[PDB]
């Protein structure tokens, strides 16, 4: 009953801990790339002129 | 009711200020 | 732009009648009380009404009762959904001191309760129940009150206490010591806002929902004069 | 009233001896001449003779100096005596004014301007709180509760009395602040002229004062229409409350505006001379002020129940906290102390003058402190002014 | 990342005096109310002690009013509860808990299994 | 006995990702964002409002078009709202009063609720027979239901407080799959872009990593220590975001196993309800309980900017998939929709 339980954990820190980790600064220059390169679609990056804003 | 009523005393009062007044154009010119 | 005519008008006649509906029942959901009940467990709470939510009405003003004994046993995720609710019905089980010691336990839910952030505003009725165990336990002495608590031993027995006929001051002694207890707590943090209306549940209903019935107009009126700064 | 009747007086006795002049024959001795002095008019008397002439009938208190006379004289050259520039000299004296009416004239006058003073500095200043509550009012999160859209249209109504009668007090001000130069320009002003809007700013102040008071009567009757009940009230039933606020004065001023456009057409409308039905516009304001002191005796006959079963956390709140909104809730119920009884008939002397200073004075201080017990010291618009201090400290 | 650590315990004698103490680790100690709970083995949980953020208000349950004293140390993140005068009806075993809330005034952890932030505890038992 | 070993191992394995962890902490972004040009100040402004409900409102949800957005209330009601034009479409009532969430399907074609009945009450909208009504009751929890996503128009992952999120599936109607694993009671989840996994915050401050294909736990992240309310993807699925109740958000990676960021204010003290990122994913927009939802931004770790608005705290808050508005649900019966 301990046991049956208490393996279960165990069992998914084993999987989490073969996981292949990038290094941060990669994820992070992936993630500046990925904001810098849809900077322009962004309508709350920019304020929406009056023209294509469907509300006023 | 007193707004009613000061002012019904303030006109009847007023218009006997005028009474002696008209009396007193008429008492010199 | 003709057919955007007939779309603005077929939009706005939908919103004509959604808006009549929703009127025609807030009409009806500012009327309806809603009353949580909650209790520790080995309780009784079936004997007030007769999977958890049950209703009725008294007087021409409707009550809601709902209970919550299908979920766990976590509750500080889905008590904050309960702060629109008129008046928590936190009725307790006054005689399960001999075996876990709920009493302890009923106390400090109630405190917990009671210093909430979003629980600020809602009163609570108070139903200190199995009144009918609570006699004997104490002229016999099978669990004592004064060994769970320092100040039974040295606790006074109110001056205005009213007695009911037929019973033994000892017992009075000991309930009113466990109000006196729940109201040490209603008392000691914020009661401005929001207040405790203890009881003693009688084996029959028809004058159980009168006392929750006159409690909940308390509440409205409190709230009303609240409202307009008086009390 | 009186000018009015002594204008027609004074018409009708220069016509009348208009007509006796022209049936005066010319005597052959040396009589002073064929003369009038447009208020004093009399027989022709020989020269170096004084004339004991009765003093003229058209006065206003004439039937109370009915036994005085007029002495005039007419010099050596068949001509009167001379003013300072060539005036008409007369010794009017004996029919004049008593001289201590003028003195007592003279103490109302000043009482009647300290009266005015004290309540247009308290319906000006009430005028601008209660255009800041509202201002804060309806500008804010909580701008349609409908207990608070009563407060709104009391306030509404506490300015539409004050800003009216401060300003049939102007009219009656300017319509009796000029020179009465010759009877012309003093006919265009008895006659219906621009009194007219003098009649109807007299109607919109009979509005305005009943109208707050019926107004009183909705602000009760809904506090007490909340409190009976034990659930919270379904319908706001806001149509009823605006009707039996702002209409029901319209069905009880314009049958008196008939009746003082049509029975008493008085010069301007707010000289209430012969008060028989009058009373039809001092009967709402008495239904509106026993009504709701019922329900403000049934209000404390529940405070007290309800500050007595628990809230004993606090010694001697139990008085504090239930006087200190017995303070307060007289935004409706003021002056059944000194009306109930003391009607504006059978009341004379300095208890009349007595009750007008009570009830002017609280009636003029009336909307300022509703306006600050209301919108400035609940706690509620307090906290939502402190939020919006915090979205401006930010910018 | 939350772990409490339940240290020294044992078995006492009835009379002894023990102080348990609670390693914290992973938060800001000095926001969050704690407590200790125990249970003895064969009921539920029952809750003993709790101590405020800065240590003022305290309570107890009433059984063992003033024989348990709790007592916390903010720079070391660490809650001591030093028992004394010993009962045989005291056998249990001792979480310390913590109310899941930073900045609060109230917490539901005194109930059943699968709390979270509540450690494995320390069995304590006192002699024959 | 033999049982006592196990927790030892436990802790030797969170040893080896705690240093594996940091074995791939070797820098941060608080020094690579210093050389980006930040957004600097950032005002929106409340465009339309909806005054339509009657109680709190407990969660919203855009649909995909982005125009139509869903709100559910504790008054019985789920209105199908309007964005462009302050129209209510549907005012469908509701059994259980006490809903805690609502869903929009991605092809506009259902919605969903559930509460505190423990039924997750898939609605209709293509009846053509008039009126709108329930078509499925999904129901196999025991504790209640706190957020349901769908996935389309055929299976609804729905989170849970008896700690087991679920897939569900519309049209059988049972359980397929049961993603156990966590301990305390879960709160909220979002789906990935791709939608083959998804991450499910909790009451024990952890940020499970499912995978809905295989059915079981991936990776479970803590960086919190107190229950998480809300979480939300970013638009790339390689990192998310999770609010909980410290008052704080934290940005983590789904290929790093650890946080990234702590959107840490000091004057904030109470924590957060609901959390989401912009369409680009440089804003990351959170709603708290102090009655303002703050406008974070997501890389440089400070407010650029706070809105104003409702009375209560808010519960939900939804950005349009084409990032044009955001709706704010409060627990004051109103929608206040900002661009």
């Amino acid at each position: 009953a301990s046991i049956a339980q208490a393996r279960k954990l165990v069992e998914q820190l084993k999987m989490e801990a073969n996981i292949d980790r990038i290094k941060v600064s990669k994820a992070a220059a992936d993630l500046m790339a990925y904001c810098e390169a849809h900077a322009k679609e962004d309508p709350l990056l920019t304020p929406v002129p009056a023209s294509e804003n469907p509300f006023r | 009711h007193s707004q009613g009523t000061f002012t019904s005393d303030y006109s009847k009062y007023l218009d006997s200020r005028r009474a002696q007044d008209f009396v007193q154009w008429l008492m010199n010119t | 732009t003709e057919d955007q005519r007939n779309e603005e008008k077929a939009q706005r006649e939908a919103n004509k009648k959604i808006e009549k509906q929703l009127q025609k029942d807030k009409q009806v959901y500012r009327a309806t009380h809603r009353l949580l009940l909650l209790g520790a467990g080995e309780s009784g709470k079936n004997t007030i009404v007769k999977i958890f939510e049950t209703k009725f009405q008294v007087d021409k003003v409707n009550f809601h009762m709902f209970d919550v004994g299908a979920q766990r046993d976590e509750r500080r995720k889905w008590i904050q959904c309960f702060n629109d609710v008129t008046a928590i019905i936190f009725v307790v089980a006054s005689s399960s001191y001999n075996m876990t010691n709920r009493l302890q336990a009923a106390l400090k839910l109630f405190d917990s309760i009671w210093n909430n952030k979003w629980l600020r505003d809602t009163s609570v009725i108070l139903f200190l129940n199995k009144q009918d165990l609570l006699a004997e336990k104490v002229l016999a002495g099978k669990s004592k009150i004064e060994d769970y608590f320092p100040e039974f031993a040295r606790y006074t027995t109110p001056e205005d206490a009213t007695p009911e006929p037929g019973e033994d001051p000892r017992v009075t002694r000991a309930k009113y010591f466990i109000r006196d207890e729940f109201l040490r707590i209603s008392t000691a943090s914020g009661d401005g806002r929001h207040y405790c209306y203890p009881h003693f549940t009688c084996a029959v209903d028809t004058e159980n929902i009168r006392r929750v019935f006159n409690d909940c107009r308390d509440i409205i009126q409190r709230m009303h004069l609240r409202q307009y700064e008086l009390l | 009233q009186v000018m009015d009747f002594l204008f027609e007086k004074w018409k009708l006795y220069g016509d009348q001896c208009h007509h006796n002049l022209s049936l005066l024959p010319p005597p052959t001795e040396l009589v002073c001449n064929r003369t009038f002095d447009k208020y004093s008019c009399w027989p022709d008397t020989p020269a170096n003779t004084t004339a004991n002439i009765s003093c003229p009938w058209y006065l206003p208190w004439h039937h109370k100096v009915q036994h005085r006379f007029v002495f005039k004289r007419c010099g050596p050259d068949g001509q009167w005596v001379r003013g300072p520039r060539g005036q008409p000299w007369r010794d009017a004296s004996q029919c004049q004014m008593d001289g201590e009416e003028i003195e007592v004239q003279k103490e109302v006058a000043k009482m009647y301007s300290s009266f005015q003073v004290m309540y247009t500095v308290g319906y000006s200043l009430s005028l601008g709180a209660l255009l800041l509550a509202l201002a804060i009012l309806g500008g804010l999160s909580k701008l349609h509760c409908t207990r608070n859209a009563i407060h709104a249209n009391l306030f509404a109504s506490f300015v539409l009395k004050a800003s009216s009668v401060l300003v049939i007090d102007g009219l009656l001000r300017t319509r009796y602040s000029q020179k009465i130069g010759d009877d012309l320009s003093v006919s265009t002003w008895l006659s219906d002229g621009a009194v007219a809007g003098c009649r109807v700013a007299a109607v919109f102040m009979q509005y305005g004062i009943v109208a707050n008071y019926c107004w009183l009567l909705v602000e009760g009757l809904y506090l007490h229409n909340l409190l009976g009940l034990a659930t919270l009230p379904e319908r706001s039933f806001f149509s009823l409350y605006l009707g039996i606020g702002w209409g029901a004065p319209m069905l009880f001023v314009v049958p008196w505006a008939v009746v003082k456009c049509l029975f008493e057409n008085v010069q301007c409308w707010t000289s209430n001379d012969n008060m028989g039905f009058w009373w039809i516009l001092r009967f709402p304001v008495f239904l509106a002020i026993l009504i709701n002191f019922f329900i403000f005796v049934r209000i404390v006959q529940l405070l007290v129940a309800k500050l007595r079963a628990r809230q004993m956390h606090h010694t001697d709140y139990k008085f504090r906290l239930a006087k200190s909104t017995l303070t307060l809730i007289p935004l409706l119920g003021v002056h059944e102390v000194v009306f109930a009884f003391v009607t504006d008939e059978h009341a004379q002397g300095t208890l009349r003058s007595a009750k007008l200073f009570f009830d002017l004075f609280l009636s003029s201080f009336q909307g300022l402190l509703v306006a600050v017990l209301y919108c400035f010291l609940n706690k509620e618009v307090q906290s939502e002014l402190r939020r919006r201090w915090h979205r401006w400290r930010l910018g | 990342q939350v772990q409490l650590q339940e240290s020294g315990g044992g078995l006492v004698q009835p009379g002894g005096s023990l102080r348990l103490s609670c390693a914290a680790s992973g938060f800001t100690f000095s926001n969050y109310k704690m407590n200790w709970v125990r249970q003895a083995p064969g009921k539920g949980l029952e809750w003993v002690s709790d101590i405020s953020q800065s240590g003022a208000s305290i309570s107890y349950t009433g059984s063992v009013k003033g024989r348990f004293t709790i007592s916390r140390d903010n720079a070391k993140n660490t809650l001591y509860l030093q028992m004394n005068s010993l009962k045989p009806e005291d056998t249990a075993v001792y979480y310390c808990a913590r109310c899941p809330a930073p900045f609060t005034r109230d917490c539901f952890d005194v109930t059943s299994t699968t709390y979270a932030y509540r450690g494995q505890g320390t069995q304590v038992t006192v002699s024959s | 006995s033999e049982l006592d070993q196990l927790r030892q191992e436990a802790e030797q394995l969170k040893n080896q990702i705690r240093d594996a962890r940091k074995a791939c902490a070797d820098a941060t972004l608080s020094q690579i964002t210093n050389n980006i040009d930040p957004v600097g100040r950032i005002q929106m402004r409340t465009r339309r409002t909806l005054r339509g409900h009657l109680a709190k409102i407990y969660a919203m949800h855009w649909g995909t078009d982005s125009r139509l957005l869903v709100s559910a209330s504790q008054d019985g009601k789920l209105i199908i709202w309007d964005s462009y034009t302050t129209n209510k479409v549907h005012a469908i009532p509701l059994r259980s009063s006490w809903v805690m969430t609502c869903a929009y399907a991605p092809s506009g074609n259902y919605v969903a609720c559930g509460g505190l009945d423990n039924i997750c009450s898939i609605y209709n909208l293509k009846t053509r027979e008039g009126n709108v009504r329930v078509s499925r009751e999904l129901a196999g929890h025991t504790g209640y239901l706190s957020c349901c996503r769908f996935l389309d128009d055929n299976q609804i992952v729905t989170s849970s407080g008896d700690t087991t999120c679920a897939l569900w599936d519309i049209e059988t109607g049972q359980q397929t799959t049961t993603f156990t694993g966590h301990t305390g009671d879960v709160m909220s989840l979002s789906l990935a872009p791709d939608t083959r996994l998804f991450v499910s915050g909790a009451c024990d401050a952890s940020a499970k990593l499912w995978d809905v294909r295989e059915g079981m736990c991936r990776q479970t992240f803590t960086g919190h220590e107190s229950d998480i309310n809300a979480i939300c993807f970013f638009p790339n699925g390689n990192a998310f975001a999770t609010g909980s109740d410290d008052a704080t958000c934290r940005l983590f990676d789904l290929r790093a196993d650890q946080e990234l960021m702590t959107y840490s204010h000091d004057n904030i003290i109470c924590g957060i309800t609901s959390v989401s990122f912009s369409k680009s994913g440089r804003l990351l927009l959170a709603g708290y309980d102090d009655f303002n939802c703050n406008v974070w931004d997501a890389l440089k770790a400070d407010r650029a900017g706070v809105l104003a608005g409702h009375d209560n705290r808010v519960s939900c808050l939804g950005v349009t998939d084409d990032g044009m508005a955001v709706a704010t649900g409060s627990w004051d019966s109103f929608l206040k929709i900002w661009n």
